[PDB]
RNA sequence: ACGGAAGGGCACCACCAGGAGUGGAGCCUGCGGCUUAAUUUGACCAACACGGGGAAACUCACCAGGUCCAGACACAAUAAGGAUUGACAGAUUGAGAGCUCUUUCUUGAUUUUGUGGGUGGUGGUGCAUGGCCGUUCUUAGUUGGUGGAGUGAUUUGUCUGCUUAAUUGCGAUAACGAACGAGACCUUAACCUACUAAAUAGUGGUGCUAGCAUUUGCUGGUUAUCCACUUCUUAGAGGGACUAUCGGUUUCAAGCCGAUGGAAGUUUGAGGCAAUAACAGGUCUGUGAUGCCCUUAGACGUUCUGGGCCGCACGCGCGCUACACUGACGGAGCCAGCGAGUCUAACCUUGGCCGAGAGGUCUUGGUAAUCUUGUGAAACUCCGUCGUGCUGGGGAUAGAGCAUUGUAAUUAUUGCUCUUCAACGAGGAAUUCCUAGUAAGCGCAAGUCAUCAGCUUGCGUUGAUUACGUCCCUGCCCUUUGUACACACC
């Protein structure tokens, strides 16, 4: 039952594969990214 | 003159002594010094089945064996008498290796 | 048992039918005799075949026989 | 299937660069034995495009044999981009 | 490896690729492939009856077999090469003839003809005795067997192993599958190899 | 999910298949052959595992 | 076809004569029943240590739950302001599972949603099937061509009698001539101072060398100490037996019965193969063999965790261990065959050391007539302790501990140590197997195997009694015969 909210038309960390377009998400106290 | 064993291993006996009576008149035809050619027992791999595939009816086995031939005969030659004699034997079925 | 069946007796009977002024009643000159006038397959069915022979000649030799 | 394009990708390339392949059918095997890929990917891109034609495939003994055919040719040389003089090595 | 495992895996390295010739080559006429292991490299010698199909246009076929086997049994390139040459006689072969009543079957043919064709072709091409049986739903019924043999046929003994060419085949009809069973009684006179008479046949010279 | 879709198979039945039909039962492990028995009753000849007594 | 009809022949899956038993006990294992969430299921002479079925996980099919799509593709609705995929932490869950949610990052026409069509299924149907097997039937049986008989089904051939293991032959003869089966054949186990050859086999004596004895002899190490040889060992081409010779018995023969000879005289012993017709025999749970029916996303697909398959008022089958002195125990003797075994990795292990043991550790040899291995097997032999009692027979049940395999030993996996020491006093009615290197006793190797034999497959060590027959019982073959049977006396 994933939903996969549509989330509609819309910083950085570390293992520079992360090419600028890893815009990291900020619950609480988050330092991890999409990546990872 | 270097020493060399060649072994011969087959499942045919009819083409393992063939290649082996081959290899045999050539060395006595090059004159070489031979150890004869030594018929190492052969080997029976059976294996018992079952005659079924399932599990019913009188309890009737199978074994099927599979006997292995192998014969070694080591002598004595040089260079080009090694080379000739593994290019010689190319005969199907039969496994050769020469071994300095 | 120890009877001999027809592809041995009709072998002994052609065998002796071509062969009289041949092949005496000893069975190891008979079976010898067999190896170089017949084709036979396999060495029982010779020894089978020579020994029939001499049996045949054998009871020739006490008067005649049918076939 | 659900699998990155550019391993679909090196599926593709493989498959026009030798013209055959053979894969164990072991759908957990972590990679194919000659392609960089999953043996998975492999054996459903092929369950792919097969059935659109362009592969003929064979059983014998739990591995899966794949052949290229004209149609074939065809599709991958227009996937892949290429003039139409690289032959398959088969040929 | 041990010379037994060795041989043990020969063996079954050569009934997988006989295996796999029997699912490819069908429709081209396979009767069976030899192996033969040089030095050098490996020759795999396919004997089919139309080998023109094996072989395929310049030789595409062939190679693309050569490159399949070539990967599956995992070979540095080269190191194996396939030649269908010829099969000897398309009538003295089971594999062969049981092969091509299978496709007549499955192509929409009577059972009684195909099968009385094949014994036909058999006995013409020198054979001493054939016998096709079709087992299943050759009807809607309990699936009887027809049998349909011509000349005699030795079953069995020794001779029977030295020479008699039996072949089994899975036919899918519509309704459940065929069972094809063709057996050959070669004539031991024209044998080439091997005993060339009867063990119970006595020729005398005069 | 991708982390847990198999534990360990390194023995038993089904660590091993016929490696012609994949079956775990009934396996051929002698020399090596790993052929169901059933298998290896229909191909012995090819193999070359034949009946003398 | 059948007969509680006849005639002849035959079979230890029959009996006689006997042997070893099983049925009586403990335990093992399968089957039923009961129980259960499930205790998956097939099979009822020819099911029941059978499914190679010795299930901890896997296998697995069953049970309680949990993921994934491994839903190809022709199609239309979602999509270039993102279809869809993954996700850290926490809830949540057995689970560090992003299953789902909290929340907003990542990926980008690789899939989602609906339609059709596919795909997998140890799902059903073995009474839809193939293939394979088992059985009818381990007997000797079966079938054309042409001729003969009959309206015909059909019969003769394919037989009165002798003979044979045999439809094997002698022969007889409206049949002649053939085909399959049997036999022939192949594999093996016996002998062969015959041929060929062998530090991957062995022996003499020469090197070297210990002991003992010393007039030089015995025992033996000399695994690179050379020569000679092939008797033992191995394996190729062959030899050898064909019931040979002789007596007697035979219808006229096929043969038979003795004796000698001979390695071997029952088809030389043991097998492999093995006809015509069948069975609603087993197998859809071996198969990517398979028709149809069922299901196919909350799966009957597949995977994962746990459980079960083993469960216990009871009945049955195959087994093992026993009930003891022809024995138990303890020392010492020290005798096989058939086999298996690891190179991209973990198999068979010698030897050393650690340990009481099981076992551990350091090396070694072996891809093998090379090393494990002379598999230094057990019964058995010798000498002692026991001394007839449920005893020092038996070893079930159970407690404690220590190792081993395994991701994981709980419902004890196995092994080892100590301890508890049950029934069982030779076994009802019944019923099994068996005739000579056989029965029976004994262990070993292999198969299943990560670990697990009381199982099977083979192998050898020790090795009887009885009989050399019969048709009484139970069956089979042939012939005649009766039949109101043909689904064929169930
Ligand atoms: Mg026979
Ligand atoms: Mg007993
Ligand atoms: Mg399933
Ligand atoms: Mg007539
Ligand atoms: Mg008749
Ligand atoms: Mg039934
Ligand atoms: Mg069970
Ligand atoms: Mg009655
Ligand atoms: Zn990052
Ligand atoms: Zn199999």
């Amino acid at each position: 039952k994933h939903k996969k909210v549509k989330l509609a038309v819309l910083r950085e960390c570390s293992n520079p594969t992360c090419g600028a377009g890893v815009f990291l998400a900020n619950h609480k106290d988050r330092l991890y990214c999409g990546k990872c | 003159i270097i020493k060399i064993r060649i072994t011969l291993t087959s499942t045919k006996v009819k083409q393992l002594e063939n290649v082996s009576s081959n290899i045999v008149k050539n060395a006595e035809q090059h004159n070489l010094v031979k150890k004869g050619p030594v018929r190492l027992p052969t080997k029976v791999l059976k294996i018992s089945t079952r005659k079924t595939p399932n599990g019913e009816g009188s309890k009737t086995w199978e074994t099927y064996e599979m006997r292995i031939h192998k014969r070694y005969i080591d002598l004595e030659a040089p260079v080009q008498i090694v080379k000739r004699i593994t290019q010689i034997t190319i005969e199907p079925g039969v496994d050769v290796e020469v071994v300095v | 048992g120890r009877v001999r069946t027809k592809t041995v007796k009709r072998a002994s009977k052609a065998l002796i039918e071509r062969y009289y002024p041949k092949l005496t009643l000893d069975f190891q000159t008979n079976k010898r005799l067999c190896d170089e006038i017949a084709t036979i397959q396999s060495k029982r069915l010779r020894n089978k075949i020579a020994g029939y022979t001499t049996h045949l000649m054998k009871r020739i030799q006490k008067g005649p026989v049918r076939g | 299937m659900l699998m990155p394009k550019e391993d679909r990708n090196k599926i593709h390339q493989y498959l026009f660069q030798e013209g055959v392949v053979v894969a164990k059918k072991d759908f957990n095997q972590a990679k194919h034995e000659e392609i960089d890929t999953k043996n998975l990917y492999v054996i459903k891109a092929l369950q792919s495009l097969t059935s659109k034609g362009y592969v003929k495939t064979q059983f014998s003994w739990q591995y899966y044999y794949y052949t290229l055919t004209e149609e074939g040719v065809e599709y991958l040389r227009e996937y892949l981009n290429l003039p139409e003089h690289i032959v398959p090595g088969t040929y | 490896i041990s010379k037994k495992r060795k041989l043990v895996a020969d063996g079954v390295f050569y009934a997988e690729l006989n295996e796999f010739f029997t699912r490819e080559l069908a429709e081209e006429g396979y009767s069976g492939v030899e192996v033969r292991v040089t030095p050098t490299k490996t020759e795999v010698i396919i004997r089919a009856t139309r080998t023109q199909d094996v072989l395929g246009e310049n030789g595409r076929r062939i190679n693309e077999l050569t490159l399949l086997v070539q990967k599956r049994f995992k070979y540095a390139p080269g190191t194996i090469v396939l030649y269908a040459e010829r099969v000897q006689d398309r009538g003295l072969s089971a594999v062969a003839q049981a092969e091509s009543m299978k496709f007549k079957l499955l192509n929409g043919l009577a059972i009684r003809r195909a099968a009385y064709g094949v014994v036909r072709y058999v006995m013409e091409s020198g054979a001493k005795g054939c016998e096709v049986v079709v087992s299943g739903k050759l009807r809607a019924a309990r699936a009887k067997a027809m049998k349909f043999a011509d000349g005699f046929l030795i079953h069995s003994g020794q001779p029977v192993n030295d020479f008699i060419d039996t072949a089994t085949r899975h036919v899918l009809m519509r309704q459940g599958v065929l069972g094809i069973k063709v057996k050959i009684m070669r004539d031991p006179a024209k044998s080439r190899t091997g005993p060339k008479a009867l063990p119970d046949a006595v020729t005398i010279i005069e | 999910e991708n982390v847990w879709f198999s534990h360990p198979r390194r023995y038993g039945k089904g660590s091993r298949q016929c490696r012609v039909c994949s079956s775990h039962t009934g396996l051929i492990r002698k020399y090596g052959l790993n052929i169901c028995r059933q298998c290896f009753r229909e191909k012995a000849n090819d193999i070359g595992f034949n009946k003398f007594r």
